[PDB]
């Protein structure tokens, strides 16, 4: 392939990472709290409140039920008002989050459920406040799972960036979309396809070895 | 008179249906004693124990621990009161993320204990249970006992007055159930700790606790010393879970030799149920020499509680018929149930 | 809305449904076989053969790791020659089945591992052949897990079919891309979203009862 | 007769890794007997039992079963051999998909039998263990013992001579365990079932077995019938397994009172270990008769097997010093190990 066009693939890998890792952060920012909110609000737990879980659960179900590009396209006008463009890197992350939050919010609930109920009774037995439970009992026990939840949600976001590249918010997504959909190019399509695959293996592997560090 | 329960009643309601776990139950516990509460599977024993620590809030009742009402404490004040009540569970319930040092140190960190005050207290509390050495070993590679030892060390991180064991023996093997129960007792003798128990097994009740209660269908049926409970069964329920739960072997090699009525040149087979006689009473000995009868013990099980013998025995008794009759009667008159189970 | 617009969405609901259900069937048909193969070819299991699981797993791992839209677009040249169209439902379902097979491949293998080991031994204690066990013990035991896995890979294809619409395929995918992205028609856009959410709940709820009723 | 295995050796291959779980071990169980094989933690007992049913393949050896060897590598000819060798595991291994009726039916549906013919053997085998009551329930509902009860009927569907039990009563509670092994002998003596089994608890062998063998480090270091095994426990390890069935205490009320050096006005606390001398020789009574001492039985566990009493006992022997000394030594002379634990 040509030298200056090779440098375009480098411009994209920057962006595709830039989207996932940023959008992933804001995912957990919004999602990890909603996830813990869901775990605590399960009836028969610390602050049961069954009616709140009926509301918050249905909220994250409807959002997670929406397929991605239908969300992204539907969110365009809000994405415009919130960011101001609706096109490009900054506008890209808002539709990636919010598609990402409910994704992990549910994983955070499930990953936190791996914890035995007995720890929460022991936590209350020792006389800790619900915040002390979540700070130094629930979180650190669920951590090995929450780290996997990162690995899982981060690679899906890479996939979302790709679909998100079609509407022109992204790097490897757009380079893959532009040069394969209209006027297919054997070289560079194979490169962008393999360069994304190796990017997933990198974040997969980095996710495995980081879970080993915190494992049982 | 350390912990006390007054008219404890509790009901949980799910799916427009109410169920009575506890119905008007009162339990007086003396200071520095081990106290058992046995019952039917989920008969309210599960809930009752945790009403002391207020893990389950009582619908109606009054809980007095160390001469203080717990229900009136609300939120902020109960946090401080639970320092004096440690607890350990059936499954050992501990954080696998932290080591034994950290696991025992955890309840002390809620108090913002400074620096090495936790190092001083943890290392010695860990020495008490038997875990020195393994300060840096994680729960992952600990055995059932080893985990439970951490749990005991953890509950005693506040140097509490009362302790609560929810079926601690359950998951442990017959060998290590010995050690852990003995460790609890060794603490009971040293620190003078008050202890409440609930156990599904009877053998736990015999070895440690002073007073044992029987609770079934959400109400307290019996309350007395272990001595009186195994001796005189009182309720038909307790008698079922005490008498039917102990032995009567009747070996097969003798079974076929057995008869219904007398036999030429024979000896009676009989079993002796001990009803809680006394250890200072030399019954089997006196009976053996005064009546001149050979009481041959074929099979026996008898345990000790509160200064009294109780159990069962299968025994062959030889000697003169004039003697043998009187011999059985002498034991009988001293409270020994004697059935004649055929002849040989 | 409008007069003909409503009748256009009707095709979309169909086209979206048609792509997903067929992708699922053709997916399960080519995936479930490699799914049970992946289970048995684990060194601890019946067939052993740890050599093939070093490859058979990696080839499924490499496919599933590819994002769907980059797969779909890269698979255009190849899809052009198979169906001989390059566009529409009949062409679109091939990329859908290729991307969704690896997904069920591992899930079936995962859901089939949820069965207790030692039920496999008691099966050999009775004396059945390894094809009888896969017939009347392994499969019907893991059945509630399979229908759960069917529910997951059915609804993911509804999302793939959306992205299918953005590149050449029909269905609600296109209607949304067409009236939302180039210019924003709220009525049509909200309808495609509601239809799809309504569609997923009907896939979810249908999958829930077939999973609940098989227990 | 049947179930007779000849020097089975097997290596555990992970790779280049090589370790022998089984090394040159033979065993013969007569038709209609219960043969136990006890061992340490996974010391090859788990591997050995299943060499008879050929779940795992031996490296070198021959296995006579019903007068025929399965070592020939017969492919699917094991079918009826496997139908004549049934099995029940530690984990009940029931099909969650199927009812308690069908779990027993499944092995029979494997043989293409009519639906009415299978209904005969099932309904009877359900009423055998007491499962005629809950015939429609799923494995998820049934209790610990009840889940095993269906497994027993399961293996017996095809009407086998031999029944292999791999730690059958390991996960079951003592009372349930008791009822299960009772049902195991009932089915043993009725049709004359050949039963080979393994348990990590010596109790199980002690409860019911015709013969027993102790496996250690892959070798069979003891082989004899049950009556003679208790009478002649030669192995240094085999004695330690039977030693764990004694469950002695010296309860806490005594251990506090226990004293090292003798003090004013007290009695020696004795622990009598009966080696299995005789039930005919009445030592405990005749010692009280002869020397005028009182053997007060504080607690004891003693059992009968093979025409003799054995086990342990704990007593406090009252009376004169010279007499106590004579009597306590008399018991030694007459083959009873006596140990003064202290003074009380």
């Amino acid at each position: 392939m040509s030298e200056p066009m090779m440098w375009l693939l480098v411009r994209g890998v920057w962006e595709t990472l830039a989207m996932t890792f940023v959008s992933g952060f804001f995912g957990f920012v919004i999602g990890l709290p909603v996830g813990v909110l869901l775990y605590v609000t399960r009836p028969g737990q610390i602050i049961a409140n069954a009616k709140l879980y009926r509301t918050v659960s249905a909220i994250v179900n409807i959002f997670r039920s929406i397929p991605f590009i239908i969300l992204l396209v539907w969110m365009i006008p809000f994405t415009r008002v919130i960011v101001g463009t609706s096109i490009g890197l900054q506008a890209a992350i808002v539709p990636l989050t919010v598609g990402a939050a409910p994704f992990i919010a549910r994983m955070v609930e499930n990953a936190l459920l791996e914890i035995p109920t007995g720890l929460i009774e022991a936590s209350r037995a020792m006389g800790a406040t619900p915040m002390q439970i979540v700070r130094k009992v629930l979180l650190p026990e669920a951590l090995p799972g929450l780290v996997n939840a990162a690995t899982i949600t981060l690679i899906t976001l890479v996939g979302y960036s790709a679909m998100g590249g079609a509407v022109g918010a992204g790097g490897l997504g757009q380079i893959g979309y532009q040069y394969g959909y209209i006027g297919y190019n054997a070289t560079v399509m194979n490169t962008v396809l393999v360069l994304l695959v190796i990017l997933v293996y990198l974040i997969q592997f980095a996710g495995d070895r980081i879970v080993r560090a915190v494992t049982r | 008179h350390m912990i006390k329960l007054s008219n404890i009643t509790k009901v949980f309601h799910q799916g427009t249906r109410t169920i009575q776990a506890l119905n008007n139950v009162s339990l007086h516990v003396p200071a520095g004693q081990i106290y058992g509460v046995i019952g039917a599977s989920g008969a309210g024993k599960s809930t009752l124990i945790r009403c002391v620590n207020l893990l389950e809030r009582p619908t109606e009742g009054s809980v007095l621990v160390d001469g203080q009402e717990l229900t009136t404490l609300s939120e902020s004040e109960l946090t401080k009161a639970r320092r004096q009540i440690g607890m350990i569970f059936q499954h050992f319930n501990l954080l696998s993320s932290r080591t034994v040092f950290g696991n025992v140190a955890l309840p002390l960190e809620l108090d913002n204990t400074p620096k090495d005050e936790v190092k001083r207290r943890v290392t010695e509390l860990l020495s008490l249970v038997g875990l020195g050495d393994k300060h840096d070993s994680y729960p992952s590679n600990l055995s059932g006992g080893q985990k439970q030892r951490v749990a005991i060390a953890r509950a005693l991180a506040s140097n509490p007055k009362v302790l609560l064991c929810d079926q601690a023996t359950s998951a442990l093997d017959p060998a290590t159930t010995r050690s852990i129960l003995e460790l609890l007792k060794d603490i009971n003798r040293r620190l003078g700790l008050t202890i409440l128990l609930i156990t599904h097994e009877m053998d736990v009740v015999k070895r440690i606790c002073d007073c044992v209660a029987v609770i079934s269908n959400g109400e307290l049926i019996e309350q007395d010393t272990v001595s009186e409970v195994f001796s005189h069964p009182k309720t038909p329920l307790a008698q079922k879970f005490i008498q039917s739960t102990l032995h009567l072997d009747i070996p097969e090699d003798y079974q076929e030799r057995l008869q219904a009525e007398p036999f030429t040149d024979c000896v009676p087979m009989l079993r002796l149920e001990f009803t809680g006689q006394s250890v200072d009473a030399p019954l089997l000995s006196e009976t053996a020499r005064r009546f001149n009868v050979n009481n041959n013990i074929i099979s026996a099980q008898m345990d000790y509680a509160g200064g009294v013998k109780f159990g069962i025995m299968l025994t062959e008794m030889h000697g003169t018929q004039q003697d043998t009759q009187a011999a059985i009667a002498w034991l009988q008159e001293h409270h020994v149930k004697v059935e004649v189970l055929g002849y040989v």
